[PDB]
């Protein structure tokens, strides 16, 4: 059906720096899509909804540009607490599926 | 004697949100709009009142 | 609508001919941060510009076009004699010769109908006092220069109408917490500290308000936060002497401090319920 | 308006006063100095 | 295209009067256990609105009801409505509905909404169908016809899709919604609010504020309005017209609004409790002037009054002879600057507003008088003197 | 809403009773007009969808592993149930459950993204 | 451009005038005594500041 890829993975920087992450697609799917983050030892949450829009009071500064097919997602600043893995899921179709998951941790 | 004083004093403050027929209530937003020679013909009208 | 404004390009090279600002200094547009702002443009006589002005509706030319009388905005013409302007006469442009009434500020109709100076219903039959209301206007270049059309735009701002929207070029910086400093968001000007709050506002929430029409909390803009505005300490002062003719020494009583935010004290400092005091033991 | 004489609690003008009494309404009259004695 | 129905019944529209709801924000300023006073558009309280029916049931005694006629739009429109299952998708906005000028539209089709500022051309009755033993199974999916024309248009929209149920069941409603639409500059704002419920019959009674919800740049000519509805399958074999299929259980509500006057009542959280009408009885007119729901015994003054005349009357004097003012205006001798030139004007009746169009003069400045007002003014030992001037020497 | 407390067993051994409960807090399920879920995930890996509920039956189940896969709910309390009597030798994981977002406009669901999910415990097998 | 107040042109970026003033202004006609048929470029100016 349809399957999604995640290029990068563990990519790494410190507290002040500028990262990016994009995840592929193989339809067309436009301009839906979902991010998820899993804060090790719990449940994700959800941030990021649709293409290009925040949700409940995240604290801002991330933003993934739009796209038809192949999406991205980026942030401006990095923390002693971001540090966890991202998931990037699609909203077309009913057989709904997950990607693969890239690492991000500071050094 | 207490009530008296309390709407006397509340008078006071609650005019200080009034044109007085002037553009605006603000004298930041007048020293922030206009130039020096135009100024002195509305904030005149906000002391006089 | 959400466009960055530059006023440069309007200001060094001009060129302009008719340049004048309403309810706002020229040389200041680029601190101010407004929105619902419009552009409106039309064609006009050469020695029309006596028409497009608030308060003056005493002209047959505005019977056609209305400016409120309390109006914020700036009205901008420069010439066109070679461009617009043909020999043997544009017949291009029409005019209407006279209305039943005056238009609202900012009032359009259209459609044109055969006037009857009576009740007789010429409709289009145009018998007795009967005349046409479009208006044709042939331009010469032979004439004098107040004959050939001129373009003209007209702009009109709406103040405290919206969250800015349009804002000038102007260069962010960091939040300091305590110690009062001065501030500028989105053209609310003040002075006074900023802190961390714990009021829970509203998605569709960002000013603040008190009992007294005082500005309390803001949304600040790049992090969506919401703090809290108090003016820092301020107060009378007070002098005590025990007479010229005694000695020359003094003291002095502060109204409202916390005595620490006093500059030159030394020693023999004192706190009481009235203040804080400085000079005796 | 009623005949009766009554005190005041709600004064109007020119002998008249105002009460609330029980069914339940409001009643009109002309006040009274005192018992007679 | 669209199908033409016939077989409703008739049954009189009656009215309902509406409790305390109707209320919302009227800005973005936030507040805190304090008592505001604002002006701007309101409901009234305890005041009729009409009341309609979509219902089909029984066949010895029972009435085929089906209400979506065209009604006014005015200044704006309070709707409210209740059910069980998912009806009244939508509404259409227009001023004249048809290809001539441009209504907007809203729409629900159980997988998408679309929202199209657009020219279109909609039928009698546009509405949209559902379908019971789909024969594909999984059940209840059929199809709509409202617009059988388009055009390229201005702003379009389109959201992201999602899944409902269209089951339609029976019973106690329970649920119910409310919309608040006001036009103002060229922007379209609406509220909404959604409550359970577990009434049978009735709008409740209650108090309960709205939030906005979505402002759209349009500026359109609004003028009239018409709400879209839904059907269950016909359960027979006509001819696909003459036939209203089968109605479901809901109901609609239509108010207006209109200018007044009211104060708020807030709380440490923000939020609205309840607010006063100070245009509503005598009594809750004394609480807007003391800032306060209490009072205590006493008498208190509160406004005026007065008497509004009803008639006009204009005397002046039945003598009617006109003037010289063209000989005097039209003359090809003229004079001197040595003597002025002096000529009453006297026992005349004028008419100086030819002298605004018709005199085609070039420099025309009144004071004193507004130029505007002379016909309606009169004076006395008016005079005409002239002289001759340099061109340049007029000012 | 402090909501999705969710219990089980600890050890199962092959091709025997698996049983699972969510129980919902601060809300109630009959009244909501909105969907309901689990997801699965193995130590490492990512994770994958295995069902969707709604109230009064419409149940929906990934294709894979289909066959064996039920999801029962009971009004009478806030819970639903999924049963594997037969299990597959590789479903280790940790097991959470779930609620779908409500549509922005009216009172429908889906929108096909979930939030306020749950703790979940553990599964082990023989 | 010559005149107290009316400063909002680039006239006036060469030569100033205060608001606040006390005087008069004379001027007349110069079209033979310092024009030529040619063409002269004695009159300088600045283009901005
Ligand atoms: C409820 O209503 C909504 C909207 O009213 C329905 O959603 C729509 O469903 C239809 C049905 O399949 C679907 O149509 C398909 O569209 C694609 C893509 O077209 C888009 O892109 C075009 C540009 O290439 C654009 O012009 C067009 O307007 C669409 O936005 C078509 O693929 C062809 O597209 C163009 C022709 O437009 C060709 O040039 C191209 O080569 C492709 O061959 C398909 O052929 C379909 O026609 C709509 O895309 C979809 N709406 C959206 C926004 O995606 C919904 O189905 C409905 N539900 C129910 C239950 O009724
Ligand atoms: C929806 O309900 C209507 C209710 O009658 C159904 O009937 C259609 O009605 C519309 C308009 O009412 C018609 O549209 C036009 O009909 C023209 C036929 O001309 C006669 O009928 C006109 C309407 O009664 C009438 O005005 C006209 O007099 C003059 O006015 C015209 C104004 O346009 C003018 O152009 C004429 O020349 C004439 O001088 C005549 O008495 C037709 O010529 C037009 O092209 C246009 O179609 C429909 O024809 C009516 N259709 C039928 C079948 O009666 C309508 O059917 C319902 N719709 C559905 C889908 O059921
Ligand atoms: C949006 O579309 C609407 C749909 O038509 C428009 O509504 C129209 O509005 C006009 C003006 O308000 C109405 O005209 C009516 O005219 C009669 C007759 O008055 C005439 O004579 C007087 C005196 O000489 C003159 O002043 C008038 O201009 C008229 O020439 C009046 O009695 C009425 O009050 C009213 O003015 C149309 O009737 C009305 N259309 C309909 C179908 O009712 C509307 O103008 C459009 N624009 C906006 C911004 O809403
Ligand atoms: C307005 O917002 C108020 C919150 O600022 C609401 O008041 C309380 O809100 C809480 C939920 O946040 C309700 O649940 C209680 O939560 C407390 C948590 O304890 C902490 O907060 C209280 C607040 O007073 C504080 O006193 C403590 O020291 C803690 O810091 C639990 O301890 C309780 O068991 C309970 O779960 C409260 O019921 C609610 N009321 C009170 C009196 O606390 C308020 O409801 C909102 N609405 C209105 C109209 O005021
Ligand atoms: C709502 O409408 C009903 C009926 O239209 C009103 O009831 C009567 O309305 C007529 C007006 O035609 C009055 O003359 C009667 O006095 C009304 N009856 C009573 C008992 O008041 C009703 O008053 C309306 N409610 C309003 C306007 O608030
Ligand atoms: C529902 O009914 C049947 C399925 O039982 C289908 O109808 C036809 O399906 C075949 C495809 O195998 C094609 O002939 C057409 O697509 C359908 N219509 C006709 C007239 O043959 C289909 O799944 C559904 N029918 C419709 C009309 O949607
Ligand atoms: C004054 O300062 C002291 C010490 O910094 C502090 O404890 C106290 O709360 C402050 N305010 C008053 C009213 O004393
Ligand atoms: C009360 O006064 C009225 C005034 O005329 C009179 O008609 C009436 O009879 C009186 N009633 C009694 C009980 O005296
Ligand atoms: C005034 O004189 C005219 C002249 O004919 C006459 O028609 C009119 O009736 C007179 N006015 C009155 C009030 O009689
Ligand atoms: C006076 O001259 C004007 C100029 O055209 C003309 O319109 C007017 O009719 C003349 N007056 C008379 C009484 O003819």
């Amino acid at each position: 059906d349809i399957q999604m890829t995640q290029s990068p993975s563990s990519v790494s920087a410190s507290v002040g720096d500028r990262v990016t992450i994009t995840c592929r697609a193989s339809q067309g799917i436009s301009s839906w899509l979902a991010w998820y983050q899993q804060k090790p030892g719990k449940a994700p949450k959800l941030l990021i909804y649709a293409a290009s829009s925040l949700q409940s009071g995240v604290p801002s500064r991330f933003s993934g540009s739009g796209s038809g097919t192949d999406f991205t997602l980026t942030i401006s600043s990095l923390q002693p607490e971001d540090f966890a893995t991202y998931y990037c899921q699609q909203a077309n179709s009913f057989p709904l599926t997950f990607g693969g998951g890239t690492k991000v941790e500071i050094k | 004697v207490v009530n008296q004083n309390a709407q006397a004093l509340n008078t006071l403050v609650k005019q200080l949100s009034s044109n007085f027929g002037a553009i605006s209530s603000v004298l930041n937003d007048i020293l922030s709009r206009l130039d020096p020679p135009e100024a002195e013909v509305q904030i005149d009208r906000l002391i006089t009142g | 609508s959400n466009c960055v404004a530059d006023y440069s390009v309007l200001y060094n090279s001009a060129s302009f001919s008719t340049f004048k600002c309403y309810g706002v200094s020229p040389t200041k547009l680029n601190d101010l941060c407004f929105t619902n702002v419009y552009a409106d443009s039309f064609v006009i006589r050469g020695d029309e510009v006596r028409q497009i002005a608030p308060g003056q509706t005493g002209k047959i030319a505005d019977y056609n076009y209305k400016l409120p009388d309390d109006f914020t905005g700036c009205v901008i013409a420069w010439n066109s004699n070679n461009l617009d302007s043909k020999v043997g006469g544009n017949y291009n442009y029409l005019y209407r010769l006279f209305r039943k009434s005056n238009l609202k500020p900012f009032e359009r109709d259209i459609s044109t109908e055969i006037y009857q100076a009576g009740s007789t219903p010429c409709n289009g039959v145009e018998g007795f006092n009967c005349y046409f209301p479009l208006q044709s206007y042939g331009f010469q270049p032979t004439n004098g220069v107040g004959y050939q059309p001129y373009r003209v735009v007209v702009l009109s701002f709406e103040l405290l109408h919206a969250p800015a929207t349009v804002c000038g070029p102007k260069k962010s910086t960091n939040l300091v917490k305590n110690k009062c400093v001065n501030f500028n968001f989105n053209g609310l000007t003040g002075t006074g500290v900023l802190t961390e709050s714990n009021k829970k506002f509203l998605p569709f929430q960002q000013f603040g308000r008190d009992i007294a029409d005082t500005t309390d909390a803001v949304r600040d803009p790049q992090t969506l936060e919401i703090l809290d505005i108090t003016p820092c300490s301020f107060g009378g002062v007070s002098v005590i002497t025990p007479g010229t003719n005694t000695s020359n020494q003094v003291a002095v009583l502060y109204q409202d401090v916390n005595c620490w935010r006093v500059y030159s004290t030394g020693s023999n400092v004192f706190q009481t319920r009235a203040g804080c005091l400085i000079g005796a033991e | 308006h009623v005949n009766n004489s009554y005190e005041c609690d709600i004064p109007i003008g020119a002998g008249i006063c105002a009460s609330y009494q029980t069914s339940q309404s409001i009643i009109a009259y002309t006040m009274s100095l005192g018992a007679e004695n | 295209q669209c199908v033409n129905l016939t077989t409703r019944t008739q049954l009189p529209p009656a009215y309902t009067n509406s409790f305390t709801r109707g209320v919302y924000y009227p800005d973005k300023v936030f507040r805190s256990s304090v008592l505001h006073s604002t002006q701007d558009l309101f409901l009234p309280f305890f005041s009729n609105v009409t009341w309609f029916h979509a219902i089909h049931v029984s066949g010895t005694n029972g009435t085929k009801r089906f209400d979506n006629p065209v009604l006014p739009f005015n200044d704006g429109v309070y709707f409210a409505s209740t059910e069980k299952s998912n009806i009244i998708r939508g509404w259409i906005f227009g001023t004249t509905l048809d290809s001539k000028t441009q209504s907007l539209l809203i729409v629900n089709n159980a997988t998408n909404v679309v929202i199209k500022v657009c020219e279109f051309q909609f039928c009698n009755d546009p509405f949209l169908g559902v379908y019971y033993h789909k024969n594909n199974k999984s059940w209840m999916e059929s199809e709509f016809r409202v617009y059988s024309s388009a055009n390229n248009c201005t702003f379009e929209y389109v959201s992201q899709p999602f899944l409902m149920d269209l089951e339609g069941k029976q019973g106690n409603f329970k649920n119910l919604r409310e919309f608040v639409f006001k036009n103002i500059d060229g922007y379209f704002k609406i509220y909404s609010k959604h409550t359970p419920i577990n009434l049978v019959r009735d709008l409740p009674q209650g108090f309960s504020a709205l939030e906005p919800l979505v402002d759209l740049p349009i500026g359109i000519n609004i003028t009239r309005f018409q709400t879209l509805l839904a059907l269950h399958r016909s359960y027979l074999t006509p001819g696909d017209s003459s036939s209203g299929w089968t109605a479901g259980a809901a109901a609609y509500y239509v108010g207006y609004l209109q200018p007044r006057t009211f104060l708020l009542k807030y709380n440490e959280n923000g939020t609205i409790t309840d607010a006063v009408d100070c245009a509503l009885d005598p009594l809750s007119e004394t609480k807007c002037t003391l800032k306060s729901f209490t009072v205590e015994k006493g008498i208190y003054q509160t406004s005026n009054f007065r008497v509004q005349p009803t008639e006009s009357i204009v005397r002046f004097p039945n003598i009617t002879n006109l003037c010289p003012f063209g000989e005097v205006f039209n003359a090809t001798r003229f004079a001197s600057v040595y003597a002025w030139n002096r000529k009453r004007i006297s026992n005349c009746v004028a008419d100086y507003s030819v002298l605004y169009n018709s005199a085609s003069f070039s420099t025309f400045k009144c004071y004193g008088v507004s130029p505007t007002k002379l016909n309606d003014l009169c004076f006395t030992n008016v005079y005409a003197d002239s002289f001759v001037i340099r061109g340049d020497e007029v000012r | 809403q402090v909501q999705l407390q969710e219990s089980g067993p600890g050890l199962v051994k092959p091709s025997e009773t698996l049983s699972l409960t969510c129980t919902v807090s601060g809300g109630s399920i009959s009244s909501s007009s909105y969907y309901w879920g689990w997801i699965r995930q193995p130590p490492g890996k990512g994770l994958e969808w295995i069902g969707s509920i709604y109230y009064s039956g419409s149940t929906y189940y990934n294709p894979s592993l289909k066959s064996r896969v039920t999801i029962s709910v009971d009004t009478s309390k806030n819970q639903f149930s999924l049963k594997l009597s037969s299990v597959t030798a590789a479903d280790t994981a940790v097991y959470y459950c779930a609620r779908c977002r409500p549509e922005y406009y009216f009172g429908s669901g889906s929108y096909l993204d979930f939030d306020y999910w749950g703790q979940g415990t553990l599964v082990t097998v023989s």
